[PDB]
């Protein structure tokens, strides 16, 4: 069981940091309540 | 995790 | 393919078609057409 | 400490559940991967 | 029972099943019984209001010119005093029963036909049901505008509310039932009740069940808190035009366009 | 020892002033002689939440419940979630994580469940656009509240989202010394699990008691059906009266009831909006006590703030002792130079504080 | 009867102070009056009309605004009383203590 928990966790900081690396290099070189309108309708 | 309520309330 | 594209028009029934008079027509070809009294009676 | 190869899925309900949605899908679409005649 | 048509009102005896009384009347549309079962009055579709005597056994007043069209409801308060009349003309009109003579109170001009109104058990609502698929709630006591309830494709022709005015009951020609709150005007269930459009709609008094009757034939028994049918009553062979319960619900009466009326007694 | 206070009284001001000044306090006799005495369901939830937004705090109920004492620890935020009690909406438990979100060592972002919307407690748009634009005032650049889910009382099931992205130092001094110009008026007329013409019908009302005034008037139509909608039907307004030359703004607001008409709410609230911009002179009454603080815990310079004659009242004296009491703070109130108004300047020496749990 | 005086008095109530130089915040709503007068006293929209409508371096940006703030803070200490002052900024440096 703890096996499937480890691999769950490793993948999730793994990808946490790649996409905070993204955005450094991103960053290095309006509204927002927008999504409220949706959620109206249903 | 530290400190934390502590509730002795009946 | 003209023959797809007419039966599916006819499938549909929000479709009206229009004459060169400018009359308003369903597909088919017949003319496209509440009262308190008749609701209640 | 860290395990060489990947764990042997579980079968739960919720795994179930999710597959046999696909598969309901996939017959209401009548989309199937089937061989054909040639 | 009265049992009013066009040319004719009749009065009939529960247990007999005997008329007792007949008079002639107009195109009547619309009858109830003022209090004490001595006096009954009819929306005619010449816009008149005919007020009979069943002891005297004539009309007593008529009033030719109540409304410009035909007087679709009519209800009373439960003092019985006032009269409350809608009309086609687009008009609900306020009466009062003076010593026994109706004299016309005041007006409230709507945009568009009118085709049921009710009076709450309790006197504090007026719900008028028009034209354009809304029913409109107000405030019996002052008039204000108090709700005004969406959700019909088609006009709704029977309105009821419960005898705590907490629910309100409609339905239309589009074959639905739909049960609001009356505290926001929520719809709490919306039922595909019949086949055909549903006339009346009616509460057992002192309980949230109601009965349905349609043009389908079919007469409905529903559970007010469950939203199920507890009995379908299979006996007219054509419309069901009207339907009564009476005041303990010992028993529910329906007219068809058969020409028959049946007594549903409760067992 | 402790700083020793005493009741009920101003429960989340005194835990959120120590939080921040770091200073233990014991607040006793609460609600003692009542026949249910002690802390009530939502007063505990908020101490759990205290719990779940710092670090080496210890919080003791006593056996009886009437008595707390808190040992604040550091603020340190992070991502959790907090299922408000019935008898509070999420307004009780965001408010107050205003006062903190900005000195944390990471980022505020608390997912608050249960009731949106109260009486006499803050509502969504009361702190979108009445105490969060107070904050960008004082610095807070980036902060948020993200609307999930509307739930009117009474079964609730609403769902908003907390992120307050910008971590700062301390707040800015504050110099307001004039009263703002109203230039337009805003607003939304929401509605769960209603026909739409209820919000119509609100707009109407307020229209009306506002069409007399010179500034243009647009209030929005926040009309929820279907599954984000909450359990419960609802409905309410709230107006905001903006200044866009400083970015100052009054707001009022409140809900619909059972058997209410939607008009008079929207007179109601509309008659409420000038009530409160005649009794203003910089912010409300209800935005005044989040001014007070940020200029407290500002650097060691001084602060002024002009209030109306009409905004002391006792909730004002109420305010300052208790900050007194913590912080030692002393405002010092002088007459304004002009004779159309008797506003004064309240003067506030900041203490010097300093976001110490943030990470450099 | 000097508002800034009454309020530090702990003898005084809020209450009490109130009323000579004329309830608790769980409630954020504020009191308002009742609707019937309000209404009456905003029947028309008067008593409010007036309410409704180069440095060559960065560096010498900053610093200027730097030298506004204490500037602001000895105007104000000079109208203050010495004794309002002390209770205010404290002991300044400079004062044998």
């Amino acid at each position: 069981f703890e096996a499937r928990q480890r691999i769950e966790e490793k993948n999730k900081e793994s990808s946490d940091y790649h996409a905070k690396m993204a955005h450094i290099v991103n960053t290095i070189n309006k509204n927002k309540y927008e999504r409220e309108r949706k959620l109206r309708g249903g | 995790k530290r400190g934390g309520v502590i509730d002795k309330r009946f | 393919k003209r023959n797809d594209v007419v039966d599916t028009l006819s499938k549909a029934k929000n479709i009206t078609v229009i004459n060169q008079k400018g009359e308003k027509k369903d597909v088919s070809g017949k003319t496209k057409k509440p009262d308190s009294t008749n609701i209640k009676l | 400490f860290d395990r060489t190869a990947k764990p042997v899925p579980v079968i739960t309900s919720e795994v179930t559940e999710s597959l046999e949605d696909m598969i309901r899908r996939r017959i209401q679409d009548s989309n199937f991967d089937d061989l054909q005649r040639r | 029972l009265a049992t009013a048509s066009n040319g004719s009102l009749k009065i009939w005896n529960i247990k007999t099943h005997k008329c007792i009384r007949t008079f002639e009347c107009g195109y009547a549309l619309t009858c109830k019984f003022l209090p004490g079962g001595l006096l009954v009055i009819l929306g005619t579709r010449n816009g008149e209001l005919q007020l009979f005597d069943l002891a005297s056994s004539s009309l007593l007043d008529t009033i030719e010119d109540a409304h410009d069209a035909a007087i679709w409801s009519l209800d009373l308060t439960s003092d019985g005093k006032r009269l409350v009349t809608g009309s086609a003309d687009k008009t609900v009109k306020f009466w009062d029963f003076k010593v026994l003579k109706l004299h016309h109170d005041t007006t409230l001009e709507l945009t568009d036909d009118i085709l049921c109104v009710r009076v709450s058990p309790d006197d504090r609502y007026l719900a008028i049901s028009l034209l354009d698929n809304t029913v409109k709630v107000f405030f019996l006591d002052s008039m204000k505008f108090y709700l005004s309830l969406y959700g019909h494709k088609l006009p709704v022709l029977s309105i009821d509310i419960s005898f705590d005015s907490k629910m309100i009951i409609t339905s239309s020609a589009d074959k639905n039932i739909k049960i609001w709150g009356l505290d926001f005007g929520d719809c709490h269930k919306s039922l595909f009740a019949h086949q055909d459009s549903i006339m009346n709609v009616k509460f057992l008094p002192q309980s949230h069940n109601f009965f349905s009757c349609s043009k389908d034939a079919v007469v409905k028994y529903w559970d007010g808190e469950k939203f199920e049918c507890i009995q379908k009553l299979y006996a007219h062979q054509s419309e069901v035009w009207a339907l009564a319960v009476a005041t303990d619900g010992g028993f529910v009466v329906s007219s068809s366009h058969d020409h028959s009326i049946r007594i549903w007694e409760e067992t | 020892k402790y700083t020793t206070f005493q009741g009920s009284q101003n429960f989340r001001l005194r835990i959120v002033l120590a939080t921040l000044s770091g200073k233990p306090i014991k607040i006793e006799k609460i609600r003692s002689g009542d026949l249910n005495p002690g802390l009530k369901d939502y007063e505990v939830s908020f101490l759990r939440l205290i719990e779940s937004v710092t670090n080496g705090s210890v919080i003791e109920i006593s056996y009886t419940g009437t008595t707390v004492i808190y040992r604040p620890g550091i603020i340190v935020g992070g991502a959790s979630t907090h299922i408000c009690p019935s008898s509070k909406p999420v307004g009780y438990f965001v408010e107050p994580m205003l006062y903190l979100a900005p000195f944390s060592k990471k980022k505020f972002s608390i997912l608050f469940k249960g009731i949106t919307a109260s009486h006499n407690d803050a509502g969504i748009e009361a702190i979108k656009w009445g105490l969060m634009p107070v904050m960008e005032k004082f610095g807070v650049r980036e902060c948020a509240l993200h609307t999930l889910k509307r739930g009117s009382p009474p079964l609730g099931g609403g769902e908003v989202h907390l992120v307050v992205d910008s971590l700062i130092a301390q707040p800015i001094t504050m110099h307001e010394i004039d009263r703002p110009i109203i230039s337009s008026i805003t607003g939304v007329a929401y509605s769960t699990r209603v026909s739409p013409s209820l919000v119509n019908r609100m707009i109407d009302g307020a229209k009306k008691v506002l069409k007399n005034l010179q500034c243009e008037v647009n209030i929005t139509a926040d009309v929820w059906r279907g599954e984000n909608s909450g359990k419960s039907p609802g409905w309410g307004i709230t107006l905001v009266a903006q200044s866009k030359q400083k970015g100052w703004s009054y707001f009022a607001e409140d809900i619909g009831d059972a058997g209410s008409i939607p008009e008079e709410l929207g007179e109601k609230v509309a008659c409420q909006l000038l009530e409160e911009i005649s009794k203003s002179a910089a912010v409300g009454r209800n935005q005044l006590p989040l001014a007070i603080v940020y200029m407290v815990i500002g650097k060691e310079d001084i602060g002024r703030l002009r209030i109306n004659k009409e905004q002391i009242d006792e909730r004002f004296i109420i305010l300052l002792r208790d900050i007194k009491k913590i912080f030692n703070t002393e405002v010092f109130l002088k007459p304004v130079d002009e004779a159309d108004n008797e506003d004064m300047i309240a003067t506030i020496k900041g203490i010097g504080f300093t976001n110490t749990s943030k990470k450099i | 009867w000097n508002i800034g005086k009454l309020i530090y008095m702990d003898n005084i109530s809020p209450e009490e102070c109130i009323r000579r130089w004329r309830v608790d915040l769980e409630k954020f709503v504020p009191y308002f009056d009742t609707f019937e007068k309000l209404a009456k006293k905003w029947k028309s929209v008067d008593a409010i009309k007036e309410r409704f409508l180069e440095y060559d371096t960065w560096y010498e940006l900053q610093k200027a605004k730097i030298s506004k703030q204490l500037e602001i803070n000895n105007i104000e200490y000079q109208e203050m009383t010495p004794e309002q002052r002390q209770r205010i900024e404290g002991f300044k440096a400079g004062s044998y203590v």
